[PDB]
């Protein structure tokens, strides 16, 4: 799907009980393969070491008569990724209702030993397991299409920083450009 | 004709020398002291200010 | 409350009652070349009536499997009014812009697009050292449409929504002034463009400033009663305009 | 001495104020700090924004254009080698640059050369040490035919003279565009019909380097390979843009193929896998 | 002395070195609409330097035996820059103008012409009950030429020099603005001729405001070894020029 | 015409009916091939970039007698070369008249893009096109000549520049000078 | 700090006030600015006529005499090398000093060697640093005679020993005309009959230069060149002359062959064609 | 012995040290910042001055 702008969409439907885990994914900017070309990716991938808190934010295309609510979860490590909706709310987490607002923001704090991390993929600074999960399901009335897109935005917090310069990893050329 | 500045040092934890010799200002050494910003230009490009406690386009 | 909005410019006026919001560029509102950026020395024609008002471009409709939409904009308002013709007479012409697009929906209907201001967007070709024509690039105020496959067509612009024409991440594509149409709350969108460029006064024939796009990532998505047409309208107005070295017409 | 915002106390609280609800269908990016989420203790955070400048980001010395050029050979133009100046021919320094629409910099150039002794039947000589030559030539100067053509003289030209066993030499070069920012992009034409060449190469307009060996025919041809250092400075950047993806094809468009947007998962949902 | 004159008009410039005077009208200089005599509501343009410019016109030769020309003036200036676009695109005009007719000749040459502006001259037909065409009362640029004798074309004006057209005596044709080119003295002519209507802003293409006769009474007597070309140019400029009512181009 | 002294009479003479171009040149102090030599095309081929406004004088060198007026135009670049009189006098022109003043003065004002130009001939700046028009033609009495010379002069104004050294193209020699 | 003029602003205008009007017969320069002519605006212009002075114009290093003499020959004049001090033997030094009629510079002198070693059978040497002697002669001193020859000692010339390897030798010379100004045009005779020479060449006199190689015979012969740039500087210049048209024939005269006043157009009047 | 003055910069956006070392002038450095001009001996060199309004030698 990255060969199309379908990368982009995040599908949510209308489950059969409740409780499902819709997406998730590492907090690695720089070494993840989900926020690798992101913007924020793109630039700490010009630095090695960082610090600070990123913001997530949450825009909801769906339609204008359907509800529903979202877990909304972070899970620093030490422990595994949580497998339920029961481990996931024994973290940082946020419930968030879709209504006129249609965009929340899930404020990633900073809970961390050292001062810096790290860019590059090792094992000693793990950063945290972002995972979602339907609070409830999504309520739609009839004559509306059942699934919806969800958008994820990314950014930083006022605390934000980096410190070694260093080449990015994205750069592959052979020859030059005659 | 002597400057005297702070050198860049960490918290908790100087006044070095410059003399500018050429004639010209493309001579003049990399001005790496510049902290200033300002994302008032790149967030909040806006007209009718949010106030974060408001409901934002209620 | 602040959800209802009206702009007045010259004899043409835009209301909109489900607005969002209007970005003003990077912060900076239009103005007259103020006179220590002073580089040309004969008198300019200000309009400021004929010329700061709304001109109506073409309307495209929006199925549920469009990809996308480009406009030029010093060269889409060739031929509206008398922007068109101080445009042809002079030589050198600055001015602001106000971008307004329409497009409404209802309550049963969903989607998203993207309203990205892009200045200098140098779009590559779809092969790789061929010479792109003039009507491909635009068209005026017929509007050029994205292919969201591997374009692959002679003279053309390399069509690829993944890419945005300038090989950019089209994520990462709104650090400009960029605003959401989500069909759910918002009847449309406004930005405030000001006029961003190196040199103080430039040509409007040579130069294309910047390029409107549209592209869409919630895909019109409704229900099997709804009705399927649902169109695109784009409206703007310059602003602050002048024009400097009048000459014979034509250019060549 | 400017430092990043420290972190303010918080507590149990029941409000109608909203920090987590904003409108991001407007295009303000939301200003949440997180003091407003959990309950965060008071942090007295000490980090500057320092090497995040774009006078810090891009004051590195990088590579442009390697030149190779003999001093005995068969042929007139395997003897000096000329460049014309452009920095968008490594895609390192190219991509740095091009973060922005428009800069303004001044240039500050290093050349680093090496001499390696070709293979021959009488390669035993004893070899005093070369002498270099880079002549600076303005658009629309003369062209040099030779290396012993006239117009090597250097009567107004800036030129360099190097011997092999010193520090590499250096110059500064001020800021030589005749708008008031390099343009990294223009989106146009150069003639006035809409016509011509598309770029991107109409405003390039920087002239072009030249080099050669001083010394006279020796009996030993030696292969010279010198490189160009730019180092910017006293920058200033305006109206800035993503980074590129997809790879490069030439020097004088934008050119390229589709790639994909990232590598793929082949998972959606993470778990304990 | 005051025989040296400059004019400075924009970008155009007129030097004479054997004018006479400037006649200015009726004594009234050209001003813009004050607002106790505002009938229209919506916001003029007045471009001031595109628009308040020189503008020549054909040139015409004087032989021993031509007997005159006569132009419209809101109609020759129907297609020279943008004074001829502003003027298609809107609906009401009001203008000024700034009459100079070059005309030189050596010191053994002699004649005189008489260079009057006649306001609303409307001229009678050569047969009695006949429609004349628009193509015969002007031509734009291309002058039209009175006959001496009684002209008996069809559809065409009634061409004689002792009628001037209208049918009035072409002696007591002087109660206008008017200037005598005699030959011995003067290089040129020079008319400042405000805007007389009874309406206070009026339409540009189907008013026919007034008409420049240049009628000449001494002819062009001259000896056998002397120059015979000796031309006759026009060149005109509006002043204190604005424009009411923005539509759509044409005119019908 | 250059082999003599020839090349610096413009000649003018009286017409049939009105209205034809007796020269007309292109703005290129420095890659002109019309004031390629003057001091000002010298003293600018050792220059690379100039900026300000350039006068020009004519000099009315007829007999006493013959009166004649002309339109002394400016054309800057966009559109083409104005190829009659009518396209000649939407630019910025004069309306020069001979009298006793002989001479006349057109003070070419400065509409440019950008601060300055370039001395070489190119396809991104360029100047503007001088053209000369007989507003009337040449009315002259008996037992006079009809034909006369115009003279034309160059120089500049208060804000005039140039901005980078170089050699000059006009340098051609093969060796040394024993 | 020194500005160019400003553009002040105009209006419509109708007055007995001709600046285009003007006699040209006087002799004077008319003094139109554009504030004449047309409507022009209100222009702050910030050009500064900074890199057009005369001292600016002049004060560049530029070649005028190239001397080439080898180490070790067979006849003693093809060893050391002399020449007569003279700047006109280059036309662009000689083209750019010739604006003017007389002009008042210090000299600042830098030489550049560059050694080449010849073919023999024996090229294979071990050959150690070359060392080079400028002995200054003033007008009417001693001849040097041979590359051994005992009038090189400058008991009180000035002289320059170079090793190679380092940077280029520098001097400064003062102003060392007998009158007031150096002569670059002399309209007169040598003898008061007016006869003898025609110059130009009556008022060089400088005095002459010298050079050798200080080491002894080589076993091997190094063909040695070395240039000299002259670097005006303080430089007062009086009553201009427009430049020179036709090209250059010789040092001491000023004679030429006519040249065409400039390039044909083929046509007179432009169109777009 | 020390001399400070200004470099040379463009407008709307230094004080360099220069030490007189050598025992003559001839060693000062160029002067490259006489920016003076007047043209009022190679444009007018007239007597009775015009006055650009007059009709100049009338």
């Amino acid at each position: 799907n990255v060969n199309s702008l379908e990368a982009y969409r995040i599908p949510v439907h209308s489950v059969t009980e409740t409780g499902a885990q819709v997406f998730g994914f590492t907090l690695q900017p720089g070494a993840d393969t989900v926020m690798e070309r992101t913007l924020l990716g793109e630039i700490l991938n010009y630095y090695a070491n960082w610090s600070g808190s990123i913001k997530l934010t949450f825009m909801y295309c769906g339609s204008a008569m359907a509800t529903g609510k979202f877990l909304l979860a972070y899970s620093p490590p030490g422990a595994g990724v949580p497998k339920n909706r029961r481990e996931a709310m024994l973290g940082t987490h946020i419930i968030w209702d879709i209504g006129l607002q249609s965009s929340c923001v899930l404020c990633v704090p900073w809970i961390s030993q050292t001062h810096y991390r790290f860019v590059s993929k090792d094992i000693y600074t793990d950063a945290g397991f972002i995972t979602c999960w339907y609070q409830t399901s999504i309520v739609v009335p009839a004559e509306v299409q059942n699934q919806s897109v969800i958008l994820c935005f990314v950014s930083a917090c006022n605390d934000f920083s980096v410190r070694l310069l260093r080449d990015s990893p994205f750069v592959r050329q052979t020859a030059f450009y005659q | 004709g002597a400057q005297v500045s702070t050198q860049k040092t960490g918290a908790h934890e100087i006044h070095y020398t410059n003399i500018n010799y050429y004639k010209d200002a493309a001579s003049n050494s990399a001005n790496r002291q510049d902290f200033t910003q300002d994302p008032g230009k790149f967030t909040e490009p806006v007209k009718d200010i949010m106030v974060k406690s408001l409901p934002a386009l209620n | 409350s602040d959800r209802v909005r009206s702009i007045t410019l010259g004899n043409s006026t835009i209301t909109t009652q489900e607005s969002a919001n209007v970005v003003v560029g990077y912060g900076v509102w239009p103005d007259y070349l103020s006179d220590e950026e002073a580089t040309a020395e004969d008198q300019p024609t200000q309009p400021d009536v004929a010329t700061c008002r709304f001109y109506t471009l073409d309307s495209v409709s929006w199925m549920k499997e469009s990809q996308g939409w480009w406009w030029k904009f010093p060269d889409a308002l060739r031929d509206m009014g008398l922007f068109g013709q101080n445009m042809q007479y002079h030589y050198l012409g600055r001015s602001g812009y106000t971008i307004h697009v329409q497009c409404n929906a209802s309550k049963f209907h969903q989607g998203c697009l993207l309203v990205v201001c892009v200045p200098e967007a140098e779009m590559g070709a779809a092969n790789i050292n061929e010479k792109i024509n003039r009507e491909h690039l635009s068209n005026g105020e017929v509007a050029n449409t994205f292919s969201g496959t591997k374009s692959s067509n002679t003279n053309d612009v390399q069509q690829a929504v993944f890419n945005a024409g300038m090989g950019v991440a089209v994520g990462n594509l709104t650090i400009f002034p960029h605003q959401w149409i989500n069909l759910r709350t918002n009847n449309c969108a406004t930005i405030v463009m000001p006029y961003i460029n190196s040199v103080p006064m430039d040509n409007m024939f040579r130069h294309y400033n910047f390029t409107l796009m549209i592209i869409p990532f919630a895909k019109l998505d409704y229900a099997a009663g709804s009705s399927t047409y649902i169109p695109i309208t784009v409206t703007v107005a310059p602003m602050c305009a002048e024009y400097n070295g009048l000459r014979l017409a034509g250019h060549q | 001495v400017v430092r990043v915002a420290d972190t303010m106390p918080s507590g149990p609280s029941n409000s109608e104020s909203i920090p987590a609800l904003t409108a991001a269908e407007t295009g303000h990016t939301s200003q949440v700090v997180p003091s407003d989420t959990i309950q965060t203790r008071h942090v007295r955070n000490f980090h500057v924004r320092s090497e995040s400048s774009v006078e810090n980001f891009l004051s590195r010395s990088a590579c442009v254009y390697i030149v190779e050029y003999k001093t005995r050979d068969d042929t007139p133009d395997k003897m000096y080698d000329s460049w014309v100046i452009n920095t968008r021919q490594v895609a390192q320094l190219r991509r740095k640059l091009e973060f922005f629409t428009y800069v303004r910099f001044d240039v500050e150039v290093t050349f680093v050369i090496t001499s390696v002794q070709d293979d021959s039947t009488r390669q035993n000589t004893d070899t005093p040490a070369l002498t270099h030559q880079i002549m600076y030539v303005p658009p629309g100067g003369p062209i040099p035919q030779a290396v012993d053509d006239y117009n090597w003289q250097t009567s107004t030209n800036p030129s360099v003279f190097w011997t092999e066993g010193n520090a590499p030499p250096r110059m500064s070069i001020p800021f030589m565009s005749v708008g008031n920012a390099y343009s990294n992009f223009y989106d146009g034409w150069s003639h006035f019909s809409q016509t011509g060449v598309y770029g991107f190469n109409t405003l390039n307009n920087m002239g072009k380097l030249y080099f050669r060996h001083v010394n006279d025919k020796t009996i030993s041809p030696i292969t010279s390979k010198v490189r160009i250092y730019f180092k910017p400075k006293h920058v200033k950047a305006w109206v800035p843009r993503p980074p590129r993806l997809c790879e490069y094809t030439h020097k004088d468009n934008v050119d390229f193929e589709p790639k994909g947007v990232t590598t793929s998962r082949t998972q959606l949902t993470i778990s304990n896998s």
